[PDB]
């Protein structure tokens, strides 16, 4: 995919926001490290339960699939929600 | 009855 996000995600054992790049995919969504360029961590849409389309921060819930949601700070909330429902719009 | 019409997406292919 090349739909990626710049978010913030704001992680204990520092106070720093973390530069992520949030990959937005027709099939998955993976967590790329902004500097490294590195996949992390990622997600099938399928696991996709909600999400919270904030103008400052956008949070994923994944349900079961683990502790808690993801939560990042980012301006572009909104267009992530949309490109997520666009692609699962294709699944759905 | 609490809503989350805004800001809240319901998603269905979480299976």
């Amino acid at each position: 995919g090349v739909s990626f996000f710049l978010v913030k995600e704001k992680m204990k054992g520092k106070n720093k926001l973390v530069p992520r790049l949030l990959g937005i995919t027709k099939e998955c969504v993976m967590r790329v490290d902004e500097k490294t360029k590195e996949v992390i961590q990622e997600w099938s849409l399928t696991n996709i339960k909600r999400w919270a389309a904030s103008p400052k921060s956008f949070t994923l819930d994944f349900g079961d699939y683990q502790d808690g949601y993801y939560s990042v700070q980012t301006t572009e909330g909104e267009q992530i929600a949309q490109l997520i429902a666009g692609y699962i719009d294709i699944i759905l | 009855g609490r809503s989350k019409e805004s800001g809240w997406v319901e998603n269905e292919i979480y299976y």
